[PDB]
RNA sequence: CCCAUGAACGAGGAAUUCCCAGUAAGUGCGGGUCAUAAGCUUGCGUUGAUUAAGUCCCUGCCCUUUGUACACACCGCCCGU
RNA sequence: CGCAAGACGGACCAGAGCGAAAGCAUUUGCCAAGAAUGUUUUCAUUAAUCAAGAACGAAAGUCGGAGGUUCGAAGACGAUCAGAUACCGUCGUAGUUCCGACCAUAAACGAUGCCGACCGGCGAUGCGGCGGCGUUAUUCCCAUGACCCGCCGGGCAGCUUCCGGGAAACCAAAGUCUUUGGGUUCCGGGGGGAGUAUGGUUGCAAAGCUGAAACUUAAAGGAAUUGACGGAAGGGCACCACC
C-alpha cells in the first residue's frame, strides 16, 4: 500500500502553508527546498514529504484545496472573486409577480410601480405529494 | 393410438403439475381432464424419500410424461400448476420449475400456464398446534 | 399389461356458435363395449377454455367452461356451463388501499337457465388524489352492490343464454355497472367474476342445434 | 445452439463461494445491441474473446 | 420453579388435602 | 423494561385482533402482529423463461404471475432473515427498505 | 574404508500440515552440535515453475448491532426431585 | 363430475372503525340500541366518584340436549436421544361447533382508575359540520357523489420539543409536587413463608372471594453503564483460512 501517513501529510501541509513561494511543480526542487528549509532526518522521509508536496501543488493547480489554506494566495483568491456583471441580474425591466404579492405591494404603498407584471395563478391547488 | 391430424396442428392436453414439498406429480389428461393420458411422480423415478420432490426427480418424471404423450400424438400442453393448498403451503414445491423446464425442453409446446392451488375463503384448523411446529 | 389406449378413440370438441373459434380441441374415450357406451361417457365433460382460444381479439384472463351436451359423428357438441377469471387476474386486482365491492345474483334467463352471477368491483383512486386510501363508506358500498345486482338481473332475466353469453364475452355487464356506479363511488376494475350454472332446462336437441349455428 | 463468440467489454466483479467466478459484460460482434452478463472461470482480462456455444443462460445480476 | 407450575403443584396438594380430610 | 411503544404490534384502539397462522410453522400469531410479506413473482423462474417462451404456441403470450401472501411469526421472521434486530435508535425507523 | 542374498513400497481408502518470485521443489556445504559424531537445528549458495491479484465456503480472530437473571464473568448462573 | 356434512369467513384488512370491557369482518332483511356532529329546541343543577348490591365478562373447565368437518389435551404407536415419560411424525378421546344452565378467572395490559381545569409545535387519519379556485360522474340545471384546499368539534394514533417531570427507561402526561391541598374510589409498606394454613362464604365439581401466623432472611428488586458470553444477526482480515 502507498497511502501517505499523517506525519508525511502534515509536514507537507506545513511546508506548503509556510514556504509556498519557493516550492515548485518539480519533485526534485521540492526535495531540495524541503531539505534546506526543514530538518528531515531521513532521506526516505524527505522524499515522501517532497512527493506529497508535489501532489499538493498539482492539486492547487487544479484550483481550490480543501485541506489547506494559505493567506498569501487567499488575497489573490479574493482578488479574482471580485466579479461584477456589467448588467445587474436584479435589474430586470419586467418582473413577473403573482396577484397576491400584487395585493401585498398595493397595501405596502407600492402599487404604482411600473416594472410589475401580474401572472396567471394556477387553476388548481395540487401541490402536495401523494401520500403513501 | 393417437389421432390422425395435420402436421401443422397441435392436439392439446392439460398437464396438472402437483408440486408438493414431499413429492411432485406430472399428470397429463384430456382437455376436459376426465380422461387420463399419463401420470408420473417423483417417487416413480428415485429410491430416496428425501429426493421424491427433488428437481431432478421432477425432471425425470416430466421427460417420461413428455415421451409418453408424444407417442400418443399430443404435442401441446396446457399447464395447471398447484401447491398443496387448503390449510397448508400455497407455494409450489421445488419440482414445479424443474417439471416445467423439462416439459418445454422435451419437445412439448407449452400452451397457457395457470395456477390452481386450492385457496380457501376460510378453512378448517391448520394441522399445526397453536404454537406451531417447534422443531 | 396391454395398453388401454389402443381401444380409445379421439373426438373433436365443438364450441357453441357464440364463439368465433369452434374447434376447442380433441378429447378421447374408450370405444363402446356392452354397458360401456362411448356416447354416455362423453356427456359429463367440462372444458375450461380461455376466451382467447374461443374468440380472436378478446382477452385471455376470462375462461369459459363448456359442457359437452351431446355427441354425434365424432363431434362433441358442447354448451355454456359457466365462466371464470384466471387466478392471476383476480389476485392482480385485489390491492391494499381500496374497497372491494362484491355482489351475486341468482337469476333465470328467458329459456329457464338459472344462473348465479358474481360481480366484483374496486374503488378507484382519483387523478389528483393525495389521500393514500380510496375506501367507500358502508352505505356507498351497499348502494354500489345494489346497483350491481339490479344491472346483473336486468341484463340476464330479459335475455336467453345465447344473448347472455354474447354480452359476457365483451363483459358489457361489467362496463354497464362501472358506468352506473361512477356517481356513487368511481369504480376501477369491474368484472363479472364468475358465472356458475345453477340449474338448466331438460335437454332438447333442437335448442342445441340452434345454438350450434 | 448457434456458435457465436463474445468479447469482454467490462469486468463487473467477483462472485462464487470462494470468489472464483467473475461477472463480466460480454458483447457479441454481430449487432452491438446486446451486452449480457456472463460469469466466467479463471484469470480473465479485459478485451479478450470468449467462445460461446451456449448463450441461452445468463449470469445473476441486479 | 415456574410460578404457573408452582401454583399447579400447590393446587394438587390442596386436592390431596381435600380428599384425605374426612 | 418496555422495548417498544407499540408493544411490537399495531393494536391501538381495539381489544382483540383475530389471529392467523404462520406460513412456516403454523403458530397462532395476531394478525396485526404477524409480519406480512406480499411475494410478487413469476410462475416460471428467470432461467426457465426462455425455454417456456420458445415452447409457447402463442406470441407475446406473457407469463402469468404468482401472488403469495406470507404471514410469519416473529421467530420465523427472524430465522428467515426478513427482519433483523436493530439498534435502540434504528428500531424507531418504520420506513420500508428502498428495495 | 571392505564382501551376495531381505524384509518393504506399484502414489500410500480416513485426515490433512506448509507454501505470494530466485517463493515451492531439486539437491550439497558451514556452524551449534563435537575427544571422532548429523536423519536435528541454524545460515549458505546451488534449478526455476501451470499456478494467485481473489473470497469469506471452512478454520479461526477482530469489530459493530443485539440479548443477558453472567461480573469468580458460560468451565457462569440456576431450578426441581 | 356430482352429492353430503360440519366448521371457517382468505385476499380487501390498515398502528382503520365500533363496543363498558370481554370482544366484533360474506351479502340481505327485520328489531332495538349508540357515540360524535348540528341546534338562537326543552328541563334547569337534575352532577362527579362511589361501602352495600347488581349486569356483563376470552379461553379452558362443569352438567344436560344436538351435532361431530377439521384440529386436538389424555392415550396408542413410530422416531430422536445416553435416557425423552418432550420437542418431530401417524393416529386419536374429552374438547373444539350450536342450545340451556353453571364457572367468574387471564400478561382480562396502556403492566397507567374516573371526572374537571390549565400547559407547545407539526403533519396525518376516522366521523359530523362549515367555507372555497378548480377536476370528474355531472345530458336544457342546481344538487349531491369522488377528488383538491382550508376551518371547527369529538375520536384512534404518530412525529418533534430543554413545558415540565422522573431513578432512569421514558411520559405532552407518567407535567402543572418541599413554590407540596380541584373532587373522589380502589390499593402498596424489605425479601421469603404465601395467596399458603385456618375460619367464613359461593360453586355440581374444578375451584372463586376473603385471608394469617410461627418461622426465616440482608438483601430481593427497578433503571441504566462497562465488560464477558450467546448453539443471535451484520461487516472485516488471514496460504499458521479457503479457493
Amino acid at each position: 500500500g502507498r497511502v501517505r501517513t499523517k506525519t508525511v501529510k502534515k509536514a507537507a501541509r506545513v511546508i506548503i502553508e509556510k514556504y509556498y513561494t519557493r516550492l515548485g511543480n518539480d519533485f526534485h526542487t521540492n526535495k531540495r527546498v524541503c531539505e534546506e528549509i526543514a530538518i528531515i532526518p531521513s532521506k526516505k522521509l524527505r522524499n515522501k514529504i517532497a512527493g506529497y508536496v508535489t501532489h499538493l501543488m498539482k492539486r492547487i493547480q487544479r484550483g481550490p484545496v480543501r485541506g489547506i489554506s494559505i493567506k498569501l494566495q487567499e488575497e489573490e483568491r479574493e482578488r479574482r472573486d471580485n466579479y461584477v456583471p456589467e448588467v445587474s441580474a436584479l435589474d430586470q425591466e419586467i418582473i413577473e409577480v403573482d396577484p397576491d404579492t400584487k395585493e401585498m405591494l398595493k397595501l405596502l404603498d407600492f402599487g404604482s410601480l411600473s416594472n410589475l407584471q401580474v401572472t396567471q395563478p394556477t387553476v388548481g391547488m395540487n401541490f402536495k405529494t401523494p401520500r403513501g | 393410438l393417437g389421432p390422425q391430424v395435420a402436421e401443422g396442428e397441435n392436439v392439446f392436453g392439460v398437464c396438472h403439475i402437483f408440486a408438493s414439498f414431499n413429492d411432485t406429480f406430472v399428470h397429463v389428461t384430456d382437455l376436459s381432464g376426465k380422461e387420463t393420458i399419463c401420470r408420473v411422480t417423483g417417487g416413480m423415478k428415485v429410491k430416496a424419500d428425501r429426493d421424491e420432490s427433488s428437481p431432478y426427480a421432477a425432471m425425470l418424471a416430466a421427460q417420461d410424461v413428455a415421451q409418453r404423450c408424444k407417442e400418443l400424438g399430443i404435442t401441446a400442453l396446457h399447464i395447471k400448476l398447484r401447491a398443496t393448498g387448503g390449510n397448508r403451503t400455497k407455494t409450489p414445491g421445488p419440482g414445479a420449475q424443474s417439471a416445467l423446464r423439462a416439459l418445454a425442453r422435451s419437445g412439448m409446446k407449452i400452451g397457457r400456464i395457470e395456477d390452481v392451488t386450492p385457496i380457501p375463503s376460510d378453512s378448517t384448523r391448520r394441522k399445526g398446534g397453536r404454537r406451531g411446529r417447534r422443531l | 399389461v396391454v395398453d388401454p389406449f389402443s381401444k380409445k378413440d379421439w373426438y373433436d370438441v365443438k364450441a357453441p356458435a357464440m364463439f368465433n373459434i369452434r374447434n376447442i380441441g380433441k378429447t378421447l374415450v374408450t370405444r363402446t363395449q356392452g354397458t360401456k357406451i362411448a356416447s354416455d361417457g362423453l356427456k359429463g365433460r367440462v372444458f375450461e377454455v380461455s376466451l382467447a382460444d374461443l374468440q380472436n381479439d378478446e382477452v385471455a384472463f376470462r375462461k369459459f367452461k363448456l359442457i359437452t351436451e351431446d355427441v354425434q359423428g365424432k363431434n362433441c357438441l358442447t354448451n355454456f356451463h359457466g365462466m371464470d377469471l384466471t387466478r392471476d387476474k383476480m389476485c392482480s386486482m385485489v390491492k391494499k388501499w381500496q374497497t372491494m365491492i362484491e355482489a351475486h345474483v341468482d337469476v333465470k334467463t328467458t329459456d329457464g337457465y338459472l344462473l348465479r352471477l358474481f360481480c366484483v368491483g374496486f374503488t378507484k383512486k382519483r387523478n389528483n388524489q393525495i389521500r393514500k386510501t380510496s375506501y367507500a363508506q358502508h352505505q356507498q358500498v351497499r348502494q354500489i352492490r345494489k346497483k350491481m345486482m339490479e344491472i346483473m338481473t336486468r341484463e340476464v332475466q330479459t335475455n336467453d343464454l345465447k344473448e347472455v353469453v354474447n354480452k359476457l364475452i365483451p363483459d358489457s355487464i361489467g362496463k354497464d355497472i362501472e358506468k352506473a356506479c361512477q356517481s356513487i363511488y368511481p369504480l376501477h376494475d369491474v368484472f363479472v367474476r364468475k358465472v356458475k350454472m345453477l340449474k338448466k332446462p331438460k335437454f332438447e336437441l333442437g335448442k342445441l342445434m340452434e345454438l350450434h349455428g | 445452439q448457434p456458435i457465436k463468440l463474445a468479447r469482454v467489454t467490462k469486468v463487473l466483479g467477483r462472485t462464487g463461494s470462494q470468489g472464483q467466478c467473475t461477472q463480466v459484460r460480454v458483447e457479441f460482434m454481430d449487432d452491438t445491441s446486446r451486452s449480457i452478463i456472463r460469469n466466467v472461470k479463471g484469470p480473465v482480462r479485459e478485451g479478450d474473446v470468449l467462445t460461446l456455444l451456449e448463450s441461452e443462460r445468463e449470469a445473476r445480476r441486479l | 420453579m415456574r410460578a404457573k407450575w408452582r401454583k399447579k403443584r400447590m393446587r394438587r396438594l390442596k386436592r390431596k388435602r381435600r380428599k384425605m380430610r374426612q | 423494561t418496555k422495548k417498544r411503544r407499540n408493544n411490537g404490534r399495531a393494536k391501538k384502539g381495539r381489544g382483540h385482533v383475530q389471529p392467523i397462522r404462520c406460513t412456516n410453522c403454523a403458530r397462532c400469531v395476531p394478525k396485526d402482529k404477524a409480519i406480512k410479506k406480499f411475494v410478487i413473482r413469476n410462475i416460471v423462474e428467470a432461467a426457465a423463461v426462455r425455454d417456456i417462451s420458445e415452447a409457447s404456441v402463442f406470441d407475446a403470450y406473457v407469463l402469468p404471475k404468482l401472488y403469495v401472501k406470507l404471514h410469519y411469526c416473529v421467530s420465523c421472521v427472524i430465522h428467515s432473515k426478513v427482519v433483523r434486530n436493530r439498534s435502540r435508535e434504528a428500531r424507531k425507523d418504520r420506513t420500508p427498505p428502498p428495495r
